[PDB]
């Protein structure tokens, strides 16, 4: 009886004569049920794709082709299931379903005996069953002829627990694959796509109006991936083209924007209702109820992940097919199915998302509940909801509904956008880009203007042209912005690339690529902002033309940028444009040029530009720029000449003897006016250091000198003390972080610090100074004729033997206000000894660093007593120490005291039990000005990191 | 008694808006500053800013960095007692193992709490009653291994194919796995429960050599260029040379050995004893053992940094500790609920996974 | 108006919705992409990106679509461009 069934299935499935053929794409499907590896032969194939492509037509073509030939020959039986046309709440058996599918019931009994090896199941649409499962526990059915709800039967089929060693083909959607991939055993995935990008582009191009705005609107539509990617379905592209043609014919009476999917959908829907109206008028009361019911049903279906809307669901909202059909006269809520029960689905999921988003606008217009008798899936609804805030649409809604329309959700959207701007440790660029894309959908100045008012700092990654356009559109309304950073890794790497998308050019005469003009528009937007004064290029790679455009736009008179940074960008090509820009933008006074190698001509041009009267750069950082002898000669000539330069950095590049003597000759002259000099990680030797200090002996202009990470001898320290001894030295801050200073050099330093003014800071980190030299240092600091204000001993070798000396110094000192003890093994006895003199608050110490000091839970009582009555202390560090629960509780209780005035506390709060976290939260609640962050070194009241930038 | 209280750690903004929109719907149909975590972008990086330092490192000291804190970003809801975990950074995947199967997860999904796996690989239905013990992932992320109690062999999977399926068997019938290892010359080796270590050719599936020791001496297994290090309950440490196929070293310790590790760069060996004591052993000099630390509870895990400048430990004491390499000083701590049994780290030093009872927690290393 | 292509299990479905399209002469595509598929599959694995080449256009142009996260897309584009430049010279 197989021939009768084959003839019946041939008669049933015949709707595509010019669409079904032996295409080159179909032999892949036929061959897929073959072993790719000799060991492996798959048994399950999953066809996923966008909603609008022809997956169901493809499955029907498979079933029809098996019934004739050339498609499947080993498969003795093929059964087609359409689950969106049936109800999955009744209790039945697998035999009944097949009997409904197969008119002859006597074939199955002989079928089951030998067929399971050679048999094929085709299931169409198991996308609506993602909600039927309770997700708690499902009982697996093992044999057929079992009276169970059919969803359990499908669950058992998918798990190869009902009819094993059989082949399955499942047609589903991309977003309905989250719960199914765990159920099925090693499937094979086939990705289905619609029409190509060139065909899509041509189809869009024919329909655009071409009245003087064709190019910009065309490019706005085509580059938008959210619209362009989902336009794969022929129905969606047909809708877009029909909307575009309608707008041109409805020229002046249509004011809705045409750059976004929301504007095109509103055009079709709202105009469709107008044709019904004999005259321009409002909706009747009954029709309003129908529209609200449709919107509410769509929204509930979106929330509950349902897309079938059975008959009882329609009666819940008091809907009727006749009313909807006679209200729109358009293809909405198509009816599918063949049995007694009926199912109603939207023509496309985009329409359901549009109506779900529209529900939020009309929910508060009245009391609608009287007449009713009752994260990827939410992207489209969210985009439509953001888009529907355009004021032109709300005017049409007000015309239809007779009342002013002001939705409540607008404030919620604005508040969500505002929450992104104010973050404690910087803003995430991805959320910024998502907010920018969402706000670009509503072509409204008031909404977008009011949403962006609290940013003050933006970090942006750009890797598409649409990113450039949306950022250019949104950044115009950021009137409070003060600092920006852009990362463009690969968009502008290659200088020349000339290609056209179609066979013929989109426009007859372009004369310039699209990328360059959008880049120029972005650069002009940057150059027009008023309050912005810091530009960082991040990790950008730029060619010659791009850098030329950037420089020409920055040359404008409306650009007030003061800081320019290139420490991580490759801009070697556009250095000529940079030099020409240098002396024409007179608001620029800080140039960072790290890591970019400098040649002879580049250095010559840079020095010539800096000598210009029109240059106002005052800080020049030039680290890791490999220099030559002639470069050092030209640097010396620049220093001796007329310049406005005050800070110069030459870190991380070796300096020779001849270059050193030339630089010293430049510095010793009375015509050099340089304030700060940074010379760390250079090639300094004790002889070179001796020569440098000997040359500097006659200088009276340098006030900041950094000599970290070098090698300094005892004679060098003696020469430094000799230079500090004479009057009119005007040296304020000295840094010697890794230079090795040992023995007598500490004694010279103490002799100098015993009676010396004008020296307020001194850093001695990472130096082998023990308790013996600390005796001399504390004795020197005890005298009233010592004006030192800050001392750093982070990694010096210290023990608890000097803690009594430190406590006495703290009690007696009247000028020191900062003391750092970073990696010293003080222990608990030393800390108690120090706290003995700390608790009396005899001095004005305001910053204490006790990190990594090896503190257990024995000194916690003394610490709490010291910090309980100590109003002068303001900052404290306690990281990298071991505290028990009781000690932490004592510390928290000391924190809560009304006498302490601690403002910054360095603790990682994610290392303690729940009780300590609760106490910390209560401490933060009582005192609202306390910051508890582990990054203790990121707080600078005064300029402390002047040599690290 | 010290019971940590869990909170919804990530609290992103994207979920914040969605949650806010949901309450509006019900609140309509009735009559009838906030701190957000940075998302794990693309499953690769977090896009943050680093912390400040008191000074600047030397010119030759660039890539040698140490962590400062850990931050929780996600929880993977396995539904059984977790035993093993693996991280796979180049392909962005996670493997969690329990006594009844292996679940695979992808890090691309942006969810605060994950409950839907990519796949569920099990072997229990094949036999009457079989339990799993361990699993191992290769260095190039193209093969997976798994061994158990009542299995007929160690199962090999292929991760570079278009489909996920079983590949080989590597026969070892009447034994319990307890250990797995891989080497560069394309062979695999495992140390069973009676002190036996067996080597198979990974391509031909043939046994090459057998190494025999005393009972429970093969709990831990570390391989190198040409040496095999083992150690178990017998409180001894032995070294086997493949060429001569016999022991080379024998050292005594005061307690049982519960873990082992090796530095990627230097020539050190790390030991974890049953009384909380860490030990360092020079693999090349083999001079003497020096103890660095002590704890109250036992130690069940150990692993070095990609640059070999620090390590992390887990145990039965509700805590995860991080130590420095030169001397062994503790850096910080993070508490959990129960005895932590496993953890793993990526190859770029960006993420760390940890599973205590039945959920695997993924942290972010802050430098 | 229908194209099929297998998706490997290791490729996330989140990254299949944002391709990169660039155009090149159809004369170089058949000699750069080649005839075999094993080499293309290995390139796809190591780059962790997926590419398809379509030359149905009547002109001498060919359309290339590359799937993945931005860094992988950039690296694969650079590899293909370098191969094309070598073969043209």
């Amino acid at each position: 009886d197989l021939q009768d069934y084959k003839a019946h299935v041939i008669a049933k499935f015949d709707t595509s004569v010019d669409l079904h053929y032996d295409s080159p794409e179909m032999k892949l499907l036929s061959d897929a049920f073959k072993p790719y590896q000799k060991t492996f032969q798959p048994h399950t194939i999953i066809l996923h794709g966008r909603p609008g492509v022809g997956k169901s037509a493809l499955a029907r073509s498979i079933v029809l082709g098996w019934a004739q030939g050339k498609l499947f020959q080993k498969m003795s039986f093929v059964i087609f299931f359409s689950v969106r046309e049936i109800k999955w709440t009744e209790k039945s058996s697998l035999a009944q379903l097949i009997a409904k599918e197969c008119p002859d019931s006597w074939d199955l009994v002989t079928k089951i005996m030998s067929q399971p090896e050679r048999l094929l199941f085709v299931i169409d649409g198991l996308d609506d069953m993602d909600s039927v499962l309770q997700h708690d526990d499902m009982t697996l059915s093992r044999d057929w002829k079992d009276e169970q709800p059919i969803y359990i039967l499908m669950y058992s089929l998918l798990r190869k627990a009902l009819l094993p060693q059989s082949f399955l083909i499942i047609t589903t959607r991309n977003t309905g694959l989250e719960k199914l991939k765990s159920m099925v055993v090693s499937p094979l995935y086939i990705l289905v796509e619609g029409l190509s990008a060139s065909r899509r582009s041509q189809l869009v191009l024919e329909n655009i109006s071409n009245e003087s705005d064709r190019i910009q609107v065309f490019h706005s539509l085509i580059e938008n991936h959210q619209l362009f990617d989902q336009c794969q379905a022929p129905s969606v592209c047909s809708l877009v083209c029909e909307a575009l043609q309608l707008q041109k014919k409805l020229g002046k009476r249509c004011t809705l924007p045409c750059q976004t999917l929301t504007g095109l959908y509103a055009t079709l829907v709202f105009h469709q209702l107008t044709l019904k109206r004999p005259s321009q008028s409002a909706l009747s009361q009954e029709e309003q109820i129908t529209l609200v019911g449709l919107c509410m049903m769509a929204a509930e279906g979106v929330w509950t992940m349902r897309s079938v809307f059975y008959d009882d669901d329609l009666k819940n909202y008091s809907l009727k097919e006749s009313e909807i059909l006679a209200l729109f006269h358009m293809n909405i809520l198509l009816q599918v199915g063949h049995n007694s029960e009926q199912c109603y689905v939207f023509s496309h999921l985009s329409l359901q998302d549009f109506f779900a988003a529209l529900y939020y606008v009309l929910e508060g217009l009245e009391e609608w509940n009287q007449h009713f008798c009752f994260d990827t899936r939410l992207l489209g609804m969210k985009r439509f909801l953001f888009g529907l805030m355009n004021k032109d649409i709300l005017k049409t809604l007000e015309v239809l509904f007779e009342y002013p329309v002001i939705p409540t959700v607008e404030q919620k959207l604005q508040h969500w956008v505002s929450l992104i701007a104010q973050q404690v440790n910087g803003t995430s660029p991805m959320d910024t880009l998502d907010a920018f894309y969402c706000l670009f959908e509503s072509q409204d100045e008031e909404f977008v203007g009011g949403a962006l008012k609290r940013f003050q700092e933006v970090w942006l990654l750009i890797n598409q042209k649409m990113d450039l356009k949306v950022s250019s559109y949104c950044l115009k309304h950021c009137q409070n912005l003060k600092a920006i950073r852009v990362d463009i890794r690969d968009l502008l790497s290659v200088d020349n690339t000339l290609e056209l998308c179609p066979v013929v050019t989109v426009q007859e005469t372009q004369c310039k690529p699209l990328l360059m003009e959008w880049w120029g528009n972005f650069c002009s937007v940057l150059g027009s902002l008023r309050n912005l004064k810091e530009l960082d290029l991040g990790d950008s790679i730029l060619s010659q033309r791009a850098m030329k455009i950037l420089c020409l736009e920055l040359r404008n008179q409306s650009c007030r940028i003061q800081k320019l940074t290139f420490k991580s960008a490759e801009v070697v090509s556009g250095l000529k444009h940079l030099w020409k820009l240098l002396f024409s933008n007179q608001n620029l006074k800080y140039l960072n040029l790290g890591n970019t190698p400098m040649k002879d001509d580049d250095m010559k041009l840079a020095c010539e530009a800096l000598k210009h009267p029109k240059c106002s750069v005052e800080t020049l950082r030039l680290d890791s720029c490999e220099l030559t002898i002639i470069g050092y000669e030209m640097i010396s000539t620049l220093l001796i000449s007329t310049t406005r330069l005050k800070c110069l950095s030459l870190a991380k590049n070796r300096v020779g003897v001849k270059s050193m003597i030339s630089l010293g000759n430049a510095l010793s002259s009375s015509m050099c006016l340089l304030q700060k000099l940074i010379l760390d990680n250079c090639g300094l030797t004790p002889a070179s250091c001796h020569l440098l200090v000997s040359a500097l002996f006659s200088n009276q202009n340098l006030t900041h000198l950094c000599l970290s990470n070098n090698s300094l001898g005892t004679e060098g320290v003696q020469q430094l003390c000799q230079f500090l001894r004479n009057p009119e030295c005007a040296l304020q801050r000295l840094i010697l972080n890794h230079c090795n200073i040992v023995d007598d050099a500490y004694g010279f330093l103490a002799m100098r610090l015993a009676n010396n003014t004008k020296l307020t800071h001194l850093s001695l980190t990472m130096n082998p100074v023990g308790d013996g030299a600390m005796k001399l240092l504390c004795e020197a600091l005890k005298e009233p004729t010592c004006y030192l204000q800050e001392l750093e001993l982070v990694d010096c070798q210290l023990t608890q033997n000097c803690c009594e000396d430190l406590a006495c110094m703290i009690t007696t000192t009247k000028h020191l206000k900062s003391l750092d003890l970073g990696n010293n093994a003080l222990g608990d006895k030393g800390v108690i000894t120090l706290c003995e003199g700390l608790k009396q608050s005899s001095s004005s110490l305001r910053r204490l660093g006790l990190g990594a000091c090896k503190l257990t839970s024995n000194c916690c009582e003394a610490l709490s007593l010291a910090i309980s009555c100590n109003p002068h202390l303001n900052s404290l560090n306690l990281v990298k120490n071991d505290f028990s629960t009781s000690g932490m509780l004592k510390l928290c209780s000391a924190f809560q005291c009304p006498v302490s005035n601690l403002g910054i506390i360095g603790l990682w709060k994610q290392e303690y039990y729940a009780r300590v976290r609760r106490q910390l939260e209560e401490v933060e609640f009582v005192k609202p000005h306390v910051v508890i962050d582990g990054d203790w070194y990121a707080s600078d009241e005064d300029d402390r990191n002047w040599w690290k930038n | 008694d010290p019971q940590p209280v869990w909170d919804a750690e990530p609290q992103f903004c994207q979920g914040f808006l969605i949650q806010g929109l949901w309450e509006l719907f019900m609140d309509s149909r009735q009559k009838n500053a906030d701190k957000f975590l940075k998302p794990l972008s693309w499953g690769s990086e977090v896009l943050e800013s680093s912390c400040n330092q008191p000074s600047t490192a030397l010119w030759q000291l660039e890539r040698f960095t140490v962590p400062q804190a850990l931050q929780k970003v996600r929880v993977l809801k396995h539904q059984e007692l977790l035993l093993v975990v693996a991280v796979s950074s180049f392909t962005r995947h996670v493997f969690t193992c329990s006594q009844s199967g292996i679940k695979v997860w992808n890090l691309v999904n942006q969810v605060a709490e994950d409950r839907d796996p990519e796949s569920h690989l099990k072997c229990s239905v094949q036999d009457n009653k079989v339990y799993l013990r361990t699993c191992l992932l290769s260095s190039n992320s193209r093969t997976l291994f798994a061994g158990g109690y009542n299995l007929p062999g160690v199962i090999v999977w292929d991760l570079a194919a278009p489909s996920l399926y079983e590949k080989c068997q590597l026969p070892c019938e009447g034994l319990s796995c307890q250990a797995l290892a891989n080497t560069k010359e394309n062979m695999a080796l495992a140390g069973f429960t009676d002190g036996t270590v067996r080597i198979w050719d990974l391509r031909t599936q043939e046994i090459v050599r057998n190494l025999k020791g005393p009972t429970n001496s093969a709990r831990n297994l570390v391989v190198k260029d040409d040496n095999i290090w083992t150690g178990g309950l017998d409180a001894c440490l032995r070294c086997w040379d493949l060429r001569m196929a016999k022991v080379s070293l024998e050292h005594l310790f005061q307690s049982q050995i519960m873990s082992l590790a090796h530095s990627p760069t230097e020539d050190w060996l790390l030991l974890g004893l049953a009384n909380g004591q860490h030990c360092l052993f020079n693999s090349r000099k083999r001079d003497q053992v020096l103890t660095v630390d002590t704890k109250d509870n036992t130690i069940l895990g150990l692993k070095f940094s990609p640059n070999g400048k620090w390590w992390a430990s887990v145990g039965m004491g509700n805590f995860i500790t991080v130590h420095s390499m030169p001397t062994g000083a503790k850096l910080f701590q993070v508490p959990e609920v129960g005895p932590v049994r496993c953890f793993d780290m990526t190859e770029n030093g960006r993420l760390i996974i940890t599973g205590s009872r039945d959920c695997a927690s993924v942290y972010h290393i802050k430098y | 108006s229908l194209r099929l292509r297998t998706r490997p299990w290791w490729f996330p479905i989140q990254e299949v919705s944002n391709p990169l399209v660039l155009y090149m002469e159809a004369w170089v595509a058949e000699r750069v992409i080649g005839t075999d598929q094993a080499e293309i599959s290995e390139i796809e694995w190591m780059c962790q990106a997926l590419l398809t080449v379509d030359s149905v256009n009547s002109g001498n142009l060919a359309e290339i679509t590359i799937f993945g996260q931005p860094s992988a897309q950039t690296r694969m584009k650079n590899i293909l461009l370098n191969m094309a430049a070598w073969h043209k010279e």
